[PDB]
């Protein structure tokens, strides 16, 4: 019966089993293992699992004695590809208009229309944008665009933060980027975003091996994988930070990012916009004006705006009022910013 | 206040202290008491006490009714005779009256089987009609014919409060939920208020349900009384089964009152305003001709690409590119080449005779058996094209014109469905009496009689079916015959509502497992849905038979019994190991809209070995879809770079660009597995405009 055949496969395997990362097919079904120490005896297969499921270098089930194949791996649930596979389109599109409106215009006639009608560069020649760097100062809504067109979608959006990709093992987030552009491969056509990439530069751990060998080498995978081979098509990736300092530019370069895009902090007649709906959840008594919150700091972001419009309320339900007084504004912006240093420098121009 | 003062008047026997005591205990009846009645303990003593009697039962039902009771409470109600919009009357008459006449109606209506409860109920009917909050009281008073009344006693003002409301929600739930013999009085007195009330696609959707003749009446002449109108010639034709168009067009032959129900309502007024129109406002271009229609070469692709040009239908022009083309196909794509121009023209009735005429009587039998067949596919009303092959038929083994048989019975049971068409038929007389080996002649026999017979009055047991019983069982030969001939008997089967002809062909049929797949081939089809969960756990328990085939098409019926309530229709199929199993559920998306859970389920059966399961994959697949589309056909590309693979995509790329005339020929396609001979067939599953 199969019971008999399944048992002798059973016996084949010696319950003491282990796992190896390959490197290379051996066409004729011998094989050699690297381990995570890498001692690599000339190994068979055990011949009823499917050797041909698999591309070659991934970990599979050996042995620890004789160090044969004996099975495929598990499809490992690493606690990325919850996050990575966005499960739902959330939310948050535009609640409220006038709060970006120049470059909302661009990442929908560069993302959205490209890619959901991909038939004007059959008009015009035209290659589609692979990746946009969107940056800026914190605070912008970088984030909240990226969820914004994760929404606003008919693609499978991807959504990725660039500290998932750092873990202590060896090899271990080169796989993670293996997997993660199956991830971005094997949906649909895709909008994938990556988040602080930045945080990735100037970093090191303890929980880490060799430092600057060791995400050299994963972002090396990054470059091998992001826009080397494995033709590119129509598979939207976007990647954004705060600051450029700390980027390798043979990322910067074209082919693979094309098109780089601030974000200003935003003028007063959209900050009018911003405090107003940051403020048109609550109580307020309407007697005070913004005006001073909104000409007083010069370089605001909208989480500045966020916290203050927040917070005031917060200083005035600290005390179980409704209403907000102009002087729990003054509380609450004087918490928000750290010495709130606009005022003369300048002030006299006057 | 406190209880001090009015607690201890249940105490005396006296008759004045009761008869002021429960009036002013109705005047406290507003809230019932203070609190929870705890009177109670106290007062169920008085139960043994017998003038105003009546008010101490309103007290004792009030009470009991109070606490909690199933069938004493209402007891002094059926005794009381209720007698001498408020709030007191929303308590109790709306929450004591609707619980305690519900369980009355529950408890005697599983109980005993009065009139008593029929007063009750038409009270509560009439007390909920002055509340005029229905959907609650309308479900509940369907369990207590009593709805009937209920409907023509309650409908006068409200039209799509009951109209939308109860007959969606009891449509549904009566299809859902609730067993069919009810859901004929939902569809008469339905047909009773509906016929009082207009927007007659009511009506229509009652003659979807009924399938009766005098409705088509009715509703024409009340739909000529309110005169789009083709456009409810069109659904009206697209509703219709193979029935009630003969009929209508035998009585409307009679009749007809302007002769304009003549032209729409039996054929060609479907079909003038679409085509010229399909010209009109869509415009496709020709890159998919020739790219799509550059798909490499073969014999197979090519010659399947010529079916998926063929079936591009900016203009007939992949009919009449030149030749060449069907020189390099052989004999059962010819036929699928020569059916190819009926397949790029269902319509043209005039062209169709001038264009397949070249390729009538031609040097090749393919082109001419596969050309009558064509003519077959165009139309449904013409009936001229019948003669010259009608004629020919006759080889008494297997010459040419059996293969004509096979295009021109199967092609003119795609053109007529009488109300029992019997000329035909005498003609199918020698047809399974002649028997060629070619499979096809008897299966479009048994499909092509079927098409005639699919709508039947309860099915009929008659000496048609009844002979290709006996006759099937005559020789036990190339099995294809034991799974195709069941097919046409259980589109004899269908237009059942309770036929014991699965009974009946029980007794007379079942064997060894051919005739017992004839068994539950007539098990499928004679089962269509409703709420009768008994044979889905029949389908859990001869789900794990051991013979595999009667697995395939027992749990293939699925699609057709819970078609409605789709949300249970993601199953476990997936997650069993018979691999025609998954073979099952993949035929069970099929093709409607297709949300998002069912392409996750073809995220697994995308990926899948077997040259006939991922063969299986693509053609329900881009059904279901009729970048995006075009995602999964190009994720083919990447699964194979066999030929059956490529044929499959091919097939796929053709499907991306409870009527019966879509249930049958899916379940002809069910056999696949098989030769190019059955693939010549394989273009006849005609179910789209
Ligand atoms: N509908 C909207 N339109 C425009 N701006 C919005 C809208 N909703 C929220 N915002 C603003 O966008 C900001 C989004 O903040 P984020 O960009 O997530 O900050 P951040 O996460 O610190 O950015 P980093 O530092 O690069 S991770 C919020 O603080 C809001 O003020």
């Amino acid at each position: 019966k199969q019971e008999e055949e399944r048992s002798k496969v059973d016996d084949l395997r010696g319950t003491p089993m282990s796992v190896g990362t390959l490197e290379e097919i051996i066409d004729d079904n011998h094989a050699i293992v690297s381990t995570s120490v890498g001692s690599e005896h000339y190994v068979s297969i055990l011949s009823f699992v499917d050797k041909d499921l698999l591309e070659p270098g991934c970990s599979v089930l050996l042995n620890h004695k004789v160090h044969a194949v004996i099975g495929v791996l598990m499809d490992d649930t690493d606690p990325l590809v919850t996050v990575m596979k966005v499960e739902k389109a959330p939310q948050e599109t535009y609640a409220d208009i006038g709060g970006l409106d120049n470059q909302i215009q661009e990442i929908k006639e560069s993302v959205e229309l490209p890619l959901t009608h991909p038939e004007y560069y059959e008009e015009m020649g035209i290659k589609p944008p692979k990746g946009v760097i969107l940056y800026g100062p914190p605070g912008t809504g970088k984030t909240l665009l990226a969820k914004a067109v994760a929404n606003q979608t008919s693609a499978t959006f991807l959504r990725v933060v660039g500290s998932e990709l750092i873990q202590k093992y060896l090899g271990d987030g080169p796989k993670l980027v293996r997997e993660l552009f199956r991830v971005a491969e094997e949906h649909a056509p895709s909008i994938v975003f990556i988040d602080e990439i930045d945080a990735i530069g100037t970093k090191r751990y303890d929980s880490n091996s060799g430092g600057e060998r060791e995400i050299q080498r994963t972002m090396l995978e990054l470059l091998n994988q992001l826009d080397g081979f494995d033709s590119r098509g129509d598979v939207k990736v976007i990647m954004a930070t705060n600051r450029i300092e700390t980027l390798d530019p043979a990322l910067i370069r074209p082919g693979r990012i094309d098109r780089k895009i601030e974000f200003p902090l935003p003028d007063e007649k959209t900050k009018k916009r911003i405090f107003q709906i940051h403020t048109s959840r609550m109580t307020l008594a309407d007697d005070v004006t913004l005006d001073d919150l909104i000409m007083a700091k010069d370089d605001l972001s909208g989480a500045d705006i966020k916290a203050i419009c927040t917070e005031a309320g917060l200083m005035a339900l600290r005390e179980r009022r409704m209403k907000v007084t102009n002087e729990d504004f003054k509380k609450s912006k004087e918490n928000v910013l750290y010495k709130k240093q606009e005022g003369t420098p300048e002030g006299l121009y006057l | 206040r406190d209880k001090a003062p009015v607690q201890p008047q249940q105490s005396p026997a006296a008759a004045p202290g009761g008869t002021d005591e429960k009036p002013s205990g109705k005047e406290r009846r507003d809230a019932g008491d203070k609190d929870k009645e705890q009177e109670l303990s106290e007062e169920d003593k008085q139960l043994q006490d017998e003038l105003y009697r009546p008010a101490l039962e309103e007290l004792r039902r009030q009470i009991r009714s109070s606490t909690t009771s199933m069938t004493s409470v209402p007891k002094p109600l059926k005794f009381l005779r209720p007698h001498y919009n408020k709030r007191f009357a929303a308590d109790i008459i709306s929450v004591l009256a609707m619980t305690m006449s519900g369980e009355r109606e529950c408890l005697k209506y599983r109980l005993v089987g009065a009139g008593e409860v029929a007063k009750e109920w038409q009270e509560l009917d009439d007390a909920e009609k002055v509340q005029r909050e229905p959907l609650l009281t309308l479900v509940k008073e369907i369990v207590p014919l009593l709805m009937e009344i209920e409907q023509v006693d309650m409908l006068e003002k409200d039209i799509d409060e009951n109209a939308y409301a109860k007959v969606c929600l009891y449509l549904t739930s009566c299809v859902n939920y609730v067993p069919e013999p009810e859901n004929s009085a939902l569809l008469r007195c339905a047909l009773g208020v509906f016929r009082k009330f207009s927007r007659f696609p009511e009506a229509l959707r009652l003659a979807l349900m009924l399938n009766d003749m005098e409705l088509v009446e009715d509703i024409f002449t009340s739909c000529k009384d309110v005169v789009m109108l083709g456009r409810h010639g069109v659904f009206l034709e697209l509703s219709e089964d193979v029935e009630e168009y003969e009929d209508l067009t035998e009585i409307m032959s009679n009749v007809q009152l302007n002769s304009n129900f003549l032209a729409l309502a039996r054929e060609l007024d479907i079909m003038e305003p679409k085509v010229p129109d399909d010209i009109y406002k869509t415009h496709l271009e020709n890159n998919r001709f020739g790219g799509s229609g550059s798909q490499v070469d073969s014999a197979r692709m090519n010659l399947a690409s010529s079916f998926v040009n063929g079936f591009v239908n900016q203009d007939k022009l992949l009919t009449d590119d030149g030749n060449k083309w069907l020189y390099k196909n052989k004999d059962h794509g010819m036929l699928s080449a020569a059916a190819s121009l009926g397949m790029i023209l269902l319509w043209d009735v005039d062209g169709g005779l001038t264009q397949i005429d070249k390729y009538l009587y031609s040097s090749e039998d393919y082109i001419k058996s596969g050309a009558l067949l064509a003519c077959g596919i165009v139309n449904s009303g013409v009936r001229n094209e019948c003669d010259p092959a009608l004629a020919l038929l006759s080889d008494y083994v297997l010459h040419n014109s059996n293969t004509m048989r096979l295009g021109s019975i199967f092609g003119l049971g795609l053109a007529y469905a009488g109300s029992n068409r019997e000329d035909v038929l005498t003609l199918l007389l020698p047809v399974m009496g002649d028997s060629k080996s070619s499979m096809e002649v008897a299966g479009v026999t048994a499909l092509a009689c079927g098409m005639i017979a699919v709508g039947s009055c309860n099915g009929d047991v008659t000496s048609t079916i009844l002979q290709t019983i006996m006759e099937k069982s005559e020789t036990e030969l190339k099995d294809t015959y034991a799974r195709w001939l069941p097919l046409g008997l259980g589109l004899n089967h269908l237009g059942k509502g309770e036929a014991i002809e699965a009974i009946l062909a029980a007794l007379e049929v079942v064997s060894e497992p051919f005739r017992s797949f004839a068994n539950t081939l007539v098990d499928v089809c004679a089962y269509a849905g409703s709420g009768n969960v008994l044979k889905v756990q029949q389908l859990l328990h001869i789900c794990s038979e051991h013979f595999d085939s009667k697995e395939k098409e027992e749990d293939k019926d699925k699609k057709e019994k819970k078609d409605k309530d789709k949300k249970e229709a993601p199953a476990d199929m997936g997650a069993h190991q018979g691999v025609a199993v998954l073979g099952i559920a993949l035929i069970a998306m099929g093709e409607e809209i297709g949300a998002e859970m069912a392409l996750r389920t073809f995220g697994h059966l995308l990926r899948y070995g077997e040259p006939t399961l991922r063969r299986a994959v693509p053609l329900a697949l881009a059904l279901i879809s009729v970048s995006h589309d075009a995602d999964p056909e190009v994720s083919y590309n990447s699964i194979f770079a066999a030929r059956l693979a490529a044929m499959l995509r091919q097939l796929a790329q053709y499907h991306a660009k409870k009527g019966t005339l879509t249930l049958c020929p899916y379940h002809s396609d069910r056999q696949l597995m098989s030769q190019v001979a059955v693939a010549g067939l394989l273009t006849v599953l005609v179910s789209f405009l």
